[PDB]
């Protein structure tokens, strides 16, 4: 089983499983094993590695799918990152 | 191009709503004008009488994100078998983060304070571009084509 | 069922999911196989308790319920160094700013 680590701009270490990683298809093409992140703190780069979880799990699902929730407060910096990395 | 044939010939369909979201059936009429019917709220069934060749979809009835019919984007009443009417189960997609974003991003700010956000000119032109059915009928149109 | 979790020590978090079948020997199994160390130096944690080997996850509280794709719950690791187990500490994540004014 291959893990990669996404590091935030506060030096949080986030270890992701690589096939969730390849969500972010910015992060597919450096990968196709550690990314830095100097602009995305941990309060939204641990997000995105739940937005992959959550993308591998529900995506070709039958299972009701439930809401990706999003606090208010991370919703601007989720968005700059969201597009940045492709997903 | 995406319309509603006239069959008049009747079809059972249960709108199932299994998301989070009021939604709101919308029927492409004989034209294909797209026609708004009653909402379902979350978590809510619905038996109705719909048309064989009849096009419908499916969207948030407050900030009309798109929704899933059957895992696409259109249903379309067919045949019943055995008195078994026919299940429009509508869902939420997997929204990409960045769309999912831009939701939570629509739903805090009014969207004259759009422009007063601290982000990239492009992140502007993506907030400013609402979900809406007829640019959807338009991208589907296209997509059907080619 | 599959259960999702973050394992959390200091400022290192993995990303894993789990069955509630499954034991917290085998988490720590996971935990050794991408911090390189075995599950005899490892102290695994729900909360501020110490979490037994034997048991299930779903016995320790992680459900389909508590430990989702979208939210995972959260089980703390600590390292055996030299003679002694260190305290568990858990990094928290940064703090978000104070919301716009048109964001309120
Ligand atoms: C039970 N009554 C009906 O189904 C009735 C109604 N059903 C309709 O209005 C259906 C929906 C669509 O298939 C067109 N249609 C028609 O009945 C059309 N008639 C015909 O094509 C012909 F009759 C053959 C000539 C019409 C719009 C022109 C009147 C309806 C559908 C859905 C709802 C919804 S959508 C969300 N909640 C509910 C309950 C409510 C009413």
């Amino acid at each position: 089983m291959m893990y990669v680590k996404l590091i935030s701009s506060d030096g949080h270490e986030f270890i992701v499983k690589r096939e969730h990683a390849l969500t972010s298809g910015t992060i597919k093409a450096m990968l196709s094993n550690e990314v830095n992140f100097r602009e995305i703190p941990s309060h939204v780069l641990s997000k995105v590695c739940m937005y992959f979880t959550y993308k591998v799990r529900y995506t070709n699902s039958s299972t009701e799918i439930p809401e990706f929730p999003i606090a208010p407060e991370i919703a601007l910096e989720l968005l700059m990152a969201a597009n940045f990395l492709d997903c | 191009v995406l319309r509603s044939v006239n069959s008049r010939e009747p079809s059972q369909v249960i709108f199932c709503n299994r998301s989070p979201r009021v939604v709101l059936p919308v029927w492409l009429n004989f034209d294909g004008e797209p026609q708004p019917y009653p909402t379902l709220p979350p978590g809510t069934g619905r038996r109705i009488h719909s048309y064989r060749g009849h096009l419908w979809l499916f969207r948030d009835a407050g900030t009309h994100d798109g929704l899933l019919v059957n895992q696409t984007e259109l249903f379309v009443p067919s045949l019943n078998v055995d008195g078994q009417p026919i299940f429009a189960n509508i869902t939420l997609p997997v929204y990409t983060l960045k769309e999912r974003c831009l939701q939570v991003v629509r739903s805090l700010v009014k969207p004259e304070n759009y422009r007063r956000l601290d982000i990239v000119r492009s992140l502007y032109e993506d907030l400013e571009d609402h979900p809406n059915v007829q640019k959807d009928l338009e991208r589907l149109t296209q997509e059907r084509i080619a | 069922m599959d259960v999702f979790l973050m394992i959390r020590r200091h400022k290192t978090t993995i990303f894993t999911d789990a069955k509630e079948s499954s034991t917290v020997f085998e988490l720590k199994r996971i935990v050794e196989g991408i911090l390189k160390r075995p599950p005899d130096e490892q102290r695994l944690y729900k909360d501020d308790q110490l979490l037994d080997d034997g048991k299930t996850l779903g016995e320790c509280g992680f459900t389909s319920q508590t430990a989702r794709p979208q939210a995972p719950a959260t089980v703390g690791l600590a390292f055996r160094a030299d003679d002694t187990f260190e305290a568990l500490c858990i990094e928290p994540f940064s703090s978000p700013p104070e919301l716009p004014d048109v964001m309120k």
